[PDB]
C-alpha cells in the first residue's frame, strides 16, 4: 500500500525540507536583506503559481481538444 | 478559384495571429502583476525603526510559509499534469499519427538518375584492352 | 571501325536493359491492378454490410425502449398489488 | 449547473470502480480496477510505452500485461496501486480536480480500521479534498430501494455482507459478513472448466473466464433435478466463442458455478450458503421485527444478477422460515449500481450536508477522526 | 499572388538552370516562348521534377483558353515554381495551436465558423470567387457542421 | 566502319526512346502506388466501423432479450396476483 | 546535406549485402556477398591480376573463379572474408570512411553469441567506427510496414525466421527459426534439373541456377492439380537461354522448386512448412492477441517474392485457422529491401539516438557489451 513515500515527501517539503527561516535574530542590515530576500521569494512564488495556472488553462484546452477528437473518431 | 489568395491570405493570417498572441501575452503579464500585487502587497520605505521592521518581517515570514505551502501544492499539481500532458500527447501520436510518424521520409531521390555505372564498366574494359597493346 | 563496334555493343546491352525495365514495369503494374480491383470490391461490400448492421441496431434501440416502458408499467402494477 | 458545489460519489468496490457526480441516475464512469505492468521486454523504440496501464486501458492490452487487483476482499492490500487507481478516476475519467469537491467513499462492514484510516489520510493529504465521508455499502443500497426497513444482502465481487436495518436503526449485532463472492466463483468456474479440456491459467485469461460466467451461468431452481437433466439430454449445452475462435461448449458447468453461493462446501468453505446466513441474520434480530424483515428482503450487488436467483433464494427461505410469514425478495433491475444510486441520493440530501468530515476537523484530531462521531 | 511572381522578377540561377533546361527542351530560339500548358504539364512530368498531375490539370483548366496554346512567361514560371513544394515548415505546430486557441473562444473541443470568419475578415484581404463557398466546399469533408483545428489545417494545409 | 556507324546511331536513337519509356513507366508506378495506399487506408476504416456496428448490435440484441423475458415473467405474476 | 552526421545502415544478409545512408528510400549499393580467388594458373604478365575479387566484380569474372559465400546460415563461418566484404562495402561502394559514421548492422534471431561479439569487436577495432548497434532483422521489417503489431515471416536467403510482435512488445518465447531458405531452394533446383539432362556442378554455375530460379519458378496455388496439368498439357514449359546459347526447357520443375518451402520433406528436412510454422508461432502466443496477429501477417525477405505465394500461404493458413478469424497477408511490392527500409527509418528516429553503443562504453566493458542493456 506503500504510500509513505508520497505523504513523507509532501509533509517534509511542507515542514522540514521547506526553506526554514529564522528572521527575527539578525542585525538591522541583515534583517533588511533577509526580509527583501523573502519578499522576492514570495513574489516569485506567486509568479510561478500564476504561470502554473496559465499552464492549467492550456492543459484544460488540450484535454478538451483530445476528448473532442476521441468522441468524433470513436 | 484564384491561386493568388493563398500567399497573401496566409501572410495576413500569420500577422493577425502574431498580434493576437502578443496581445494575450501582455494581458497575461499585466494580470499576473495585478494578481501578484493582490496576493502580497508592496512594502514601505519610510519611518520604520528596527522593531516595526522586525514585526513586518515576522508577518512576511508567516506569509512566506503560506505561499510556500500554496506553491508546493500547485507545483506538485503542475508536475503531475505536465507528466499527464506528455503521456497524453504520446498517446494521441500513437492513436492518430502512429502511421504518419514513419511516413514522413526522404526517398526516391537516388535511383532515378543513377544509370551511369555501365559507362564506368565499359571504360574499364576498354582501358584493359588498350593496355593490352 | 573497332571503336564504333565497341560503341555498338554498349548500345546493345543498354537496349537489353531497357526492354528488361519495360517487362518488369508491366508485371508490377498488372499486379497492382489486381490488388486495386480486389480491394475496391471488398471495400464496397464491407461498407454495405456495415450500414445494414447500423440500421438493424437502430431498430433494436426502438424495441428496447418499448420493452423498458412496458416493464415500468408492469412494475407499478405489481407494487400496487403488493 | 453552475455555481455551487457538487459532491463526488466514488465507490471503490472490488472489481469495478463506479463514480459520478451526486444527483444523477447512473455512475458517469465504470471501469475495472486493475493495474497491470507489462511483463515482456519490448523492442520498438519510441512507441510511447507506459509503465502501468490502469482501468479500462489494461483490459485492451491485457495480452501482454499481468493484471493484479489492488483490493482483495474489501480490504486494500496494495496502497500504491489504489492511489494510482484513485488518481486515474479523478483526473481522466471525470476530469475534475479534487481540490473543489467533497467525496463520499464506501466501505464494507466489519473491515479493518487501518484500511479506513489510511483511506481518509490519503484523501486528505495526497488529493487534498475539502471533505470526505465513509459510508457502509449496505445502507446506501437500502436508500436506493426507497425503503426504510429491510435486510439487504449485498453480494459484491469481493465480499458478501448482510446488514439488517429496521426503521432506520441498524442492528450492529446481526451483521453476517461472508467472504465468498464473485471472485471465488470465477476461480471455481476456471477450476471446473478443466474437466472438459479447457485450461485457463494466465491472469489475463481470468477475465475470459469472468466473461463466460457473466454471459452463460445461471442459478438452478432445484439443483438435483438440473444435475439429472443435464446428464441425460443435451438441451443445456450452450457454446461460446473465445477471443480467437475455437468455440467451447459448457455443459452442466453452467449452474454448478453459481451454486457455490448456496453450498460453500464446494470451494471448501465451511459456512452456510447465502440462503441460510440471511435466515440466521434475521433470527438474531428481535422477535417483533422479524415479519418486516421477512417481507422486505433486499438484494443488491453485482453477483446477485444471475438469472433465476430471486426465485431460488425465495424458495430456500420459505423452506426455512415459518409457514405463516410472507417472504418477498426485492430484486430491482438496477441491481449492479444500487449502491451508487443510494450514494448519490444520500449525498444529495440537505440533512446530510453537515455530516462531512471537514478538513479542519481532521487537522485537529488526525486520521482517527473517522471512528469518532463523524462516522 | 506576389510571392511566386515576385521571385520570378528576381529569378535566381538555382532555378534558372532548370528554367533554361525546360527552355531548350521547349523553345528552339527566336520563338514566342509558347510552352503549351498541355505540353507544359507533360514535360513537367518528363523533366525529373515532381510530376504531380493536379497542378498540370489546374494549369490546363486555367490557361490556354485563347485557342492558340500560347502561355505567357510570368504565369508559366509561377506554375513552374508552384509545382514544387514551396513552404517554410508551415510555422510551428505549438505556435499555431496557441494562435488558434486564442482565435478559439467557444472552447468546446472545436471551433465554429463565426470565429474563423471573424479572423479572416480581420486579416483584411480582397474577395474573389475563391471565397463564400470555396471554404465551405473544402472544409466539409465529413460534414460535421464545424471547422476545428484539424479541419482548419485540412482547408489550407501548410499555413505560412 | 561506315555500316557500323550507321548501326551505332540507330541504336543511339533507340536507347533514347528506351530511356523515355522507362521514365514513363516510373511515373505510372508512383501513381498506382499512391492510389493503392489510399484505397487500403479506406479498407481499414471500413472494416473497423463495420466491427463497431456489429458489436453494438450484438449488445443491444442481448439486452432486449433479457428485459423482454423479465417483463413476460412479471406479466405472468400480475395475472397470478389477480 | 552538410553538417551533422548521418548513420550507415548496413545489412549483411546472406546472399546480397544492402547498404546505404540513413534516411533514404532504397539502399545505395546492392551486390552479392561472394569472395572468389582465381583457381587457374595465369600466363599473361602485368595484366594486373588481383588475388581476390569481391562483390559484384566476381560476378563478371566468375568463369575463372571459385566463389564462396562467407555467411552460411545467418552465422558467419569465415571471418577474414567477411572483413574483406565489409572493407569493400565501406570504401568502394559508398566511399565514406567509417571513422565518421555510426553503423547499424542486422542479425538473425537465435544466432550464436560469439558471432555478434566478433562482429562488434571487428567494427570497433578494425574499422574504428564511432558507435554501432545490432538489431533483429524482423523488427525492422515490421518498421517498414508502418505497423506496430503483426507476425513477420522474413524468409531470407540464409535462414527463415518468424518473429511475432504485439503492440511493440516482442514475444521471445514464440520465435520459430527454420534453416530452409533460398540457398537450399537453389540447391534443390540444381538437383532436380538433372532429371532432364542439364548438369550444373561448378560453384559458378550455381549462379546460373539461381538466375533460372528467380526468373522462371513460381509457387503453385494447388500442388496436385498443377502436377496433373503439367503432366498432360505443355502450356507450362518455359524456355531460357544459358550464358552461351543452348536454350533449356523447364517443365514441372517450375513449381516444384519453391514448393519445398511448404513441404520441407522434399530436401529431407523434418520440420513443417512455412505455412504451418507461422500457425504454430501464433498458437504459442496468448489467447487475446491471436486475432490481431491473424489479421496482420507480414511477409518480407527476398525468397517471398515468388509469384503466387501470397495466395498459397493465405489459403493454407485459412485452412488451418478457425473459420471466424480473418486472415490477411501483407505483401508490399518493396519486399526485398523491406528490412533495409525499416533500418533506415529506425536509424532516422530521434528517440533512438541514445541507444547506440558508444565507443567509450565498449572500452569499459569489452565486446560483451552487446548482450547488455544496449542490446
Ligand atoms: N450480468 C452479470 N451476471 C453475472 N455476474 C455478474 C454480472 N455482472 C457482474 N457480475 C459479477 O459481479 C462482479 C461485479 O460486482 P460489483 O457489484 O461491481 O462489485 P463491487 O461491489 O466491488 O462493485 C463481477 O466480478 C462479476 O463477476
Ligand atoms: N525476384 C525473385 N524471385 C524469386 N526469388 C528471389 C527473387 N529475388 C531474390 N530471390 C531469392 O532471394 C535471395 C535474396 O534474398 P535476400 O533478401 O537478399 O537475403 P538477405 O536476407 O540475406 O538479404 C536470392 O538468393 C534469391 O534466391
Ligand atoms: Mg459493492
Ligand atoms: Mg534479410
Amino acid at each position: 500500500g506503500k504510500r509513505q513515500t508520497e505523504r513523507e515527501k509532501k509533509k517534509k517539503i511542507l515542514a522540514e525540507r521547506r526553506k526554514v527561516l529564522a528572521i527575527d535574530h539578525l542585525n538591522e542590515d541583515q534583517l533588511r536583506e533577509k526580509a527583501k530576500e523573502l519578499w522576492q521569494s514570495i513574489y516569485n512564488l506567486e509568479a510561478e503559481k500564476f504561470d502554473l495556472q496559465e499552464k492549467f488553462k492550456q492543459q484544460k484546452y488540450e484535454i478538451n481538444v483530445l476528448r473532442n477528437r476521441i468522441n468524433d473518431n470513436q | 478559384i484564384s491561386a493568388s489568395r493563398k500567399l497573401q491570405l496566409k501572410t495576413l493570417m500569420l500577422q493577425i495571429a502574431k498580434q493576437e498572441l502578443e496581445r494575450e501575452a501582455e494581458e497575461r503579464r499585466g494580470e499576473k502583476g495585478r494578481a501578484l500585487s493582490t496576493r502580497c502587497q508592496p512594502l514601505e520605505l519610510a519611518g520604520l525603526s528596527f522593531a516595526e521592521l522586525q514585526d513586518l518581517c515576522r508577518q512576511l515570514h508567516a506569509r512566506v510559509d503560506k505561499v510556500d505551502e500554496e506553491r508546493y501544492d500547485v507545483e506538485a499539481k503542475v508536475t503531475k499534469n505536465i507528466t499527464e500532458i506528455a503521456d497524453l500527447n504520446q498517446k494521441i501520436f500513437d492513436l492518430r499519427g502512429k502511421f504518419k510518424r514513419p511516413t514522413l521520409r526522404r526517398v526516391r531521390i537516388s535511383a532515378d538518375a543513377m544509370m551511369q555505372a555501365l559507362l564506368g564498366a565499359r571504360a574499364k574494359e576498354t582501358l584493359d584492352l588498350r593496355a593490352h597493346l | 571501325a573497332q571503336k564504333d563496334e565497341e560503341k555498338m555493343e554498349i548500345q546493345e546491352i543498354q537496349l537489353k536493359e531497357a526492354k528488361h525495365i519495360a517487362e518488369d514495369a508491366d508485371r508490377k503494374y498488372e499486379e497492382v491492378a489486381r490488388k486495386l480491383v480486389i480491394i475496391e470490391s471488398d471495400l464496397e461490400r464491407a461498407e454495405e454490410r456495415a450500414e445494414l448492421s447500423e440500421g438493424k441496431c437502430a431498430e433494436l434501440e426502438e424495441e428496447l425502449k418499448t420493452v423498458t416502458n412496458n416493464l415500468k408499467s408492469l412494475e407499478a402494477q405489481a407494487e400496487k398489488y403488493s | 449547473d453552475d455555481e455551487e458545489t457538487t459532491a463526488l460519489v466514488c465507490d471503490n468496490g472490488s472489481g469495478l470502480v463506479k463514480a459520478g457526480f451526486a444527483g444523477d441516475d447512473a455512475p458517469r464512469a465504470v471501469f475495472p480496477s486493475i493495474v497491470g505492468r507489462p511483463r515482456h521486454q519490448g523492442v520498438m523504440v519510441g512507441m510511447g510505452q507506459k509503465d502501468s496501464y490502469v482501468g479500462d486501458e489494461a483490459q485492451s492490452k491485457r495480452g501482454i500485461l499481468t493484471l493484479k487487483y489492488p483490493i482483495e476482499h474489501g480490504i486494500i492490500t496494495n496502497w500504491d496501486d489504489m492511489e494510482k487507481i484513485w488518481h486515474h478516476t479523478f483526473y481522466n475519467e471525470l476530469r475534475v480536480a479534487p481540490e473543489e469537491h467533497p467525496t463520499l467513499l464506501t466501505e464494507a462492514p466489519l473491515n479493518p480500521k487501518a484500511n479506513r484510516e489510511k483511506m481518509t489520510q490519503i484523501m486528505f493529504e495526497t488529493f487534498n479534498v475539502p471533505a470526505m465521508y465513509v459510508a457502509i455499502q449496505a445502507v446506501l443500497s437500502l436508500y436506493a430501494s426507497g425503503r426504510t426497513t429491510g435486510i439487504v444482502l449485498d453480494s459484491g465481487d469481493g465480499v458478501t455482507h448482510n446488514v439488517p436495518i429496521y426503521e432506520g436503526y441498524a442492528l450492529p449485532h446481526a451483521i453476517m459478513r461472508l467472504d465468498l463472492a464473485g471472485r471465488d466463483l470465477t476461480d471455481y468456474l476456471m477450476k471446473i472448466l478443466t474437466e472438459r479440456g479447457y485450461s485457463f491459467v494466465t491472469t489475463a485469461e481470468r477475465e475470459i473466464v469472468r466473461d463466460i460466467k457473466e454471459k452463460l451461468c445461471y442459478v438452478a431452481l432445484d439443483f438435483e433435478n438440473e444435475m439429472a437433466t443435464a446428464a441425460s439430454s443435451s438441451s443445456l449445452e450452450k457454446s461460446y466463442e473465445l477471443p480467437d475462435g475455437q468455440v467451447i461448449t459448457i455443459g452442466n458447468e453452467r449452474f454448478r458455478c453459481p451454486e457455490t453461493l448456496f453450498q460453500p462446501s464446494f470451494i471448501g468453505m465451511e459456512s452456510a450458503g447465502i440462503h441460510e446466513t440471511t435466515y440466521n441474520s434475521i433470527m438474531k434480530c428481535d422477535i417483533d421485527i422479524r415479519k418486516d424483515l421477512y417481507a422486505n428482503n433486499v438484494l443488491s450487488g453485482g453477483t446477485t444478477m444471475y438469472p433465476g436467483i430471486a426465485d431460488r433464494m425465495q424458495k430456500e427461505i420459505t423452506a426455512l422460515a415459518p409457514s405463516t410469514m410472507k417472504i418477498k425478495i426485492i430484486a430491482p433491475p438496477e441491481r449492479k449500481y444500487s449502491v451508487w444510486i443510494g450514494g448519490s441520493i444520500l449525498a444529495s440530501l440537505s440533512t446530510f450536508q453537515q455530516m462531512w468530515i471537514s478538513k479542519q476537523e481532521y487537522d485537529e484530531a488526525g486520521p482517527s477522526i473517522v471512528h469518532r462521531k463523524c462516522f | 499572388d506576389d510571392i511566386y511572381k515576385a521571385a520570378v522578377e528576381q529569378l535566381t540561377e538555382e532555378q534558372k538552370n532548370e528554367f533554361k533546361a525546360a527552355f531548350d527542351i521547349f523553345v528552339l530560339g527566336a520563338e514566342d516562348g509558347c510552352i503549351s500548358t498541355k505540353e507544359l504539364g507533360k514535360v513537367m512530368r518528363m523533366l525529373g521534377q515532381n510530376p504531380t498531375p493536379e497542378e498540370l490539370q489546374e494549369m490546363i483548366d486555367e490557361v490556354d483558353e485563347d485557342g492558340s496554346g500560347t502561355v505567357d512567361f510570368d504565369e508559366f514560371l509561377v506554375m513552374m515554381v508552384r509545382c514544387m513544394k514551396d513552404d517554410s515548415k508551415g510555422k510551428s505546430e505549438e505556435e499555431l495551436s496557441d494562435l488558434f486557441r486564442m482565435f478559439d473562444k467557444n472552447a468546446d473541443g472545436y471551433i465554429d465558423l463565426e470565429e474563423l470568419k471573424i479572423m479572416l475578415q480581420a486579416t483584411g484581404e480582397t474577395i474573389t470567387e475563391d471565397d463564400i463557398e470555396e471554404l465551405m466546399k473544402d472544409g466539409d469533408k465529413n460534414n460535421d457542421g464545424r471547422i476545428d483545428y484539424d479541419e482548419f489545417l485540412e482547408f489550407m494545409k501548410g499555413v505560412e
